[PDB]
C-alpha cells in the first residue's frame, strides 16, 4: 500500500488515462475491504495523498464536467476518471469501519472537495442513465446519510459536513418506468452486457424483464430507502 | 383579476384575498371543499401567476381549516396539498409574492399580507425543507444567472420577508420577540448553501430597522452563526482574492450589507463590533474589489464618536500612502489618493468613512515617519473630487459626492473655536483642519462651485445641499477676517480678493439670496439673511 499509494499519484499516464491511477485504488479497495487494513490506510493518510495528488485536479469535481461516465472526451482519463472516484469510492465506506470522528471530516473533506461530482451525480440521475450512475449515486447516499447520523456527532461530540436532496425525485420517476428505463438504460463493461442479455425475471420476485434492470432497479431502489427515513 | 400579469392594479385586491382565504371557517365545509378540488384543477394555467399565488396561497391556509379533523381526515396530504402546492412553487408562486413584496388601505395590506407571511412559516415547513433539500442538490460543481435563478424558489421566499419586513419595525419585531419565526430564522441560520446563506443575511437586515430590533440582530449572533464566524468569512475570503492574484460578489455585497446595518442603529455596541469587524474590514479594503466602497461604508458605521478614532485613521493613512513615493510635490500626495480611489463608488465610500472621522477629530502629527504630516494632503485630494463635480456624468450621482464634501468642509470650518480669539497653540492652529479648507475655499472652481449651488437650488436632498451652501458661505464671511489676520499668520500659499467679486459684484446670487429669505426652511431662509449682512 505504501507503493500503492505512490503510484496513484504517479498514475497520470498521459499517454492517454491514468490506467494505473484506478488499478492502485482497486487493489487499494480489496485492501479496503479487509477493516484492520482501513485503518492503517487512513493512518497512512491516504486521504490525504488522494487530494493531493496531480489527479486531483484532473476529477469532475475540481474540473468541467468531460469527465462523464460517458463521454467522448478521452485521453481516456475522462471516462476512466468517474472510475477511479466512483469505484474507489467504496474505499470511504470501508475506512468508516473507524466509526468514530477521526478521519470522518477527512472522507467528508475528500467529498467537499470533489462538489463538482456532487453536483453531477445528482444531475446525472436526470433521464439520461448508466447503470454505474446508479450506484456512485446509492454510494454518496450511504456516506452522506451516515455521515449525517455522525454529523449528529455534535462539537454529539464533534464536526461534520454534506448535501442530500436532489436525488429522491428523480429515482421514483426512473423506478415508475421501466419501460422507458430499459431502452433509457445501458451497459458500459463487457461484464455488464451479458447480463443485460440474461433474463432473470422471477415472480421468485418480478418486477422486471431482464437481469440487467433488475440490477438498475436494485441499486436505485435502495436509495429511496436510505434517504426516505 | 385573472383578466388583468404586470398590472400593479392587482395589489389593490390583494387584501380582500388575502384575508378571504385567512377567514376561511366563514365559507361553511362543503364549499371549501369544492374551492380545493377546483384548484388543483387549475394548475392548468402558467400563463396566469398571480392565479398561481393566489391558489398557493389557499393551500397554505386550508392546511390549517383542515386541523378540525372532519376535513382533515378525508384528505390525503400527498394528494391533497403537497402535490399541489409543490406544482404551484415549480408554477412560480414564490416569484409572484416576491414581487408583491418588492414592489410595495396599507393598514389591510400590511396586515393581510403579514399574516399570509407567517401562515406560510407555521404551516408550511414541510414545503420549505422540500425546497431546501432540492436546491442543494440540483446544481452541480458554466452556469448562466437563469440557471442560478431557477431554483431559487427558497431565496425568493427570503426576499419576500427582506421586501415586505422592511422599515416597518411593528412587523419585524414579531421575529425577535418570542424565542415559529423565531424558530425559521434558526432554521434559516442552518442554510449553508452559499446563496441562501447571502440571502439569509439580507433577509436579516431587514429584520434589523428598530433601533431596538438592531439590538436583537445584535444579540442574535452573538449569544444564541456568530459575529466572529462572520468576520472570518470575510477574512478567508481576503486570503483567497490576494493568494490568486460574481458568487463571491454575492456573498460578500450581502455580509457587508447586514454589518452595515446594524452598525449604524447602535450604540455602546458599536464599539464591541468595532473590536471584530475593524481589523478585517481594513484587510479587506487594501484588496482591489469591486466592494471597496461598501467596507469603507462600513468601516464609517463602526467608527466612534470619542478620541479611539486613531485606529481609524492610521488605517486610512496607511492604507493612500502606503504605495505612494512622495516627493518634497504637492501633487504627489494628490496621486497617492487618485492611485487608491480609482472608482467613483471608492471615491464616495471614502468621501462618507472621513466625513465620519473629521467628524470632531484626529491624531497630532498623522502620517508621521512616511511623509510631510498633517491633515492637509487629505483635503487637496477634494480639489481633485470637488473641482470636476461640475463635470459629472448623472445629476444623482453628482449630488451624492457634492453633499458629503459639503458636510465635510462645513465639519471643518466648525472645527476651530473663533471665539477663543475674537473673545503649543501654534501648532494646534497649524493641525486644525480649519486651515486648508478656508485656503482652497478662498482658490476662486472651489468658491464658483459652492456658489452654483445657490444660484441653481430646487429631491429633498437637494434642497438640504442648497442649506449647506449657504450656511458653509455665511461661516466664511463670519469668519473670513478671523483667517486672515489670525489664522493664517500664525502658520505663515497665500490670499483673499476674489471670492468677494464673485459674490458680491455675481449678482445673481444676491438675487438668489434675496428671494430665499421669503420660502419656507428657516435653515435656508435665516441662512440666507445673514449672508446679505456679511457681504454689506
Amino acid at each position: 500500500l505504501p507503493t500503492l499509494l505512490t503510484t496513484l499519484e504517479v498514475s497520470l499516464r498521459m499517454k492517454q488515462n491514468l490506467h494505473f491511477t484506478e488499478a492502485t485504488l482497486h487493489l487499494l479497495l480489496t485492501l479496503a475491504r479487509t477493516q484492520q487494513g482501513a485503518t492503517a490506510v487512513a493512518g497512512a493518510g491516504i486521504t490525504q495523498s488522494i487530494c493531493l495528488p496531480l489527479l486531483s485536479v484532473y476529477q469532475l469535481s475540481t474540473n468541467g464536467t468531460a469527465q462523464t461516465p460517458s463521454a467522448s472526451r478521452k485521453s481516456l482519463d475522462a471516462p476512466s476518471w468517474p472510475g477511479v472516484y466512483r469505484l474507489s469510492m467504496s474505499l470511504m465506506e470501508q475506512l468508516l469501519k473507524t466509526l468514530r470522528y477521526n478521519f470522518l471530516p477527512e472522507a467528508l473533506d475528500f467529498v467537499g472537495v470533489h462538489q463538482e461530482r456532487t453536483l453531477q451525480c445528482l444531475n446525472a440521475v436526470r433521464t439520461v442513465q448508466s447503470l454505474a450512475c446508479l450506484e456512485e449515486a446509492d454510494h454518496t447516499v450511504g456516506f452522506i446519510l451516515q455521515l449525517s447520523n455522525f454529523m449528529k456527532e455534535w462539537h454529539l461530540m464533534r464536526d461534520i459536513q454534506v448535501n442530500l436532496g436532489y436525488l429522491c425525485q428523480a429515482c421514483t420517476s426512473l423506478l415508475h418506468s421501466r419501460k422507458m428505463l430499459q431502452h433509457y438504460l445501458q451497459n458500459k463493461n463487457g461484464d455488464g452486457l451479458p447480463s443485460a442479455v440474461a433474463q432473470r425475471v422471477q415472480r421468485t420476485e418480478a418486477s422486471e424483464q431482464q437481469a440487467l434492470h433488475t440490477v438498475q432497479y436494485g441499486l436505485l431502489k435502495i436509495l429511496s430507502k436510505t434517504l426516505a427515513a | 383579476l385573472e383578466r388583468v400579469s404586470l398590472d400593479a392594479v392587482n395589489l389593490a385586491l390583494l387584501m380582500a384575498l388575502l384575508y378571504c382565504f385567512d377567514i376561511s371557517f366563514i365559507e361553511q365545509k362543503q364549499y371549501i371543499a369544492t374551492i380545493h378540488s377546483r384548484l388543483q384543477d387549475s394548475q392548468l394555467w402558467k400563463l396566469p401567476g398571480l392565479q398561481a399565488t393566489v391558489r398557493l396561497a389557499w393551500a397554505l391556509a386550508l392546511r390549517g381549516i383542515s386541523q378540525l379533523p372532519d376535513v382533515t381526515a378525508l384528505a390525503e396530504f400527498t394528494e391533497a396539498d403537497e402535490a399541489m402546492a409543490e406544482l404551484a412553487i415549480a408554477d412560480n408562486v414564490f416569484l409572484f409574492l416576491m414581487e408583491s413584496v418588492v414592489v410595495s388601505q396599507e393598514e389591510f395590506y400590511i396586515r393581510r399580507v403579514h399574516n399570509l407571511i407567517t401562515d406560510f412559516l407555521a404551516l408550511m415547513p414541510m414545503k420549505v425543507k422540500q425546497l431546501r433539500n432540492r436546491a442543494d442538490e440540483d446544481a452541480r460543481m458554466m452556469g448562466n444567472e437563469p440557471p442560478i435563478s431557477l431554483r431559487r424558489d427558497l431565496e425568493h421566499l427570503m426576499l419576500l420577508i427582506g421586501e415586505l419586513y422592511k422599515k416597518n419595525p411593528e412587523l419585524a419585531l414579531e421575529y425577535w420577540c418570542p424565542t415559529v419565526l423565531s424558530k425559521f430564522v434558526r432554521q434559516m441560520g442552518d442554510l449553508l448553501p452559499p446563496t441562501i446563506y447571502i440571502p439569509y443575511l439580507k433577509m436579516l437586515q431587514g429584520l434589523a430597522n428598530g433601533p431596538q430590533c438592531a439590538h436583537y440582530c445584535f444579540s442574535l449572533l452573538k449569544v444564541n452563526v456568530s459575529w466572529e464566524h462572520f468576520f472570518h468569512s470575510l477574512m478567508l475570503y481576503h486570503e483567497h482574492l490576494r493568494k490568486d492574484l460574481q458568487k463571491e460578489q454575492d456573498g460578500l455585497i450581502a455580509f457587508l450589507q447586514l454589518t452595515s446595518t446594524i452598525i449604524t442603529w447602535s450604540e455602546n455596541a458599536r464599539l464591541a463590533l468595532c473590536e471584530t469587524p475593524v481589523v478585517v474590514i481594513l484587510g479587506l479594503l487594501q484588496c482591489s474589489i469591486p466592494l471597496k466602497a461598501e467596507l469603507l461604508k462600513t468601516l464609517a458605521a463602526f467608527g466612534k464618536s470619542p478620541e479611539i478614532a486613531a485606529s481609524l485613521w492610521q488605517s486610512l493613512e496607511y492604507t493612500i500612502l502606503q504605495t505612494v513615493r512622495i516627493p518634497s510635490g504637492i501633487e504627489v500626495e494628490l496621486n497617492e489618493i487618485e492611485s487608491r480611489c480609482e472608482e467613483y463608488p471608492l471615491t464616495r465610500a471614502f468621501c462618507q468613512l472621513i466625513s465620519t472621522l473629521v467628524e470632531s477629530s484626529f491624531p497630532s502629527n498623522l502620517g508621521a515617519g512616511l511623509r510631510p504630516p498633517g491633515f492637509d494632503p487629505y483635503l487637496q485630494f477634494l480639489r481633485d473630487s470637488v473641482f470636476r463635480f461640475r463635470t459629472r456624468a448623472r445629476a444623482a450621482e453628482k449630488w451624492e459626492v457634492a453633499e458629503v464634501v459639503l458636510e465635510v468642509f462645513y465639519k471643518l470650518l466648525r472645527d476651530y473655536e473663533p471665539q477663543l480669539e475674537d473673545f503649543g497653540e501654534e501648532i494646534i492652529a497649524y493641525k486644525p483642519p480649519g486651515f486648508s479648507l478656508m485656503y482652497h475655499l478662498l482658490n476662486e472652481p472651489m468658491l464658483e462651485l459652492a456658489l452654483s449651488l445657490l444660484e441653481e437650488g430646487v429631491k429633498k436632498h437637494l434642497e438640504k445641499a442648497v442649506q449647506h451652501c449657504l450656511a458653509l458661505l455665511n461661516l466664511t464671511l463670519q469668519k473670513e477676517n478671523l483667517f486672515m489676520d489670525l489664522l493664517r499668520e500664525s502658520q505663515l500659499v497665500c490670499p483673499l480678493e476674489q471670492l468677494l467679486q464673485g459674490i458680491n459684484p455675481k449678482a445673481d446670487n444676491v438675487v438668489n439670496i434675496a428671494r430665499y429669505l421669503y420660502h419656507g426652511n428657516p435653515e435656508l431662509a435665516f441662512e440666507s439673511a445673514k449672508i446679505l449682512c456679511c457681504i454689506s
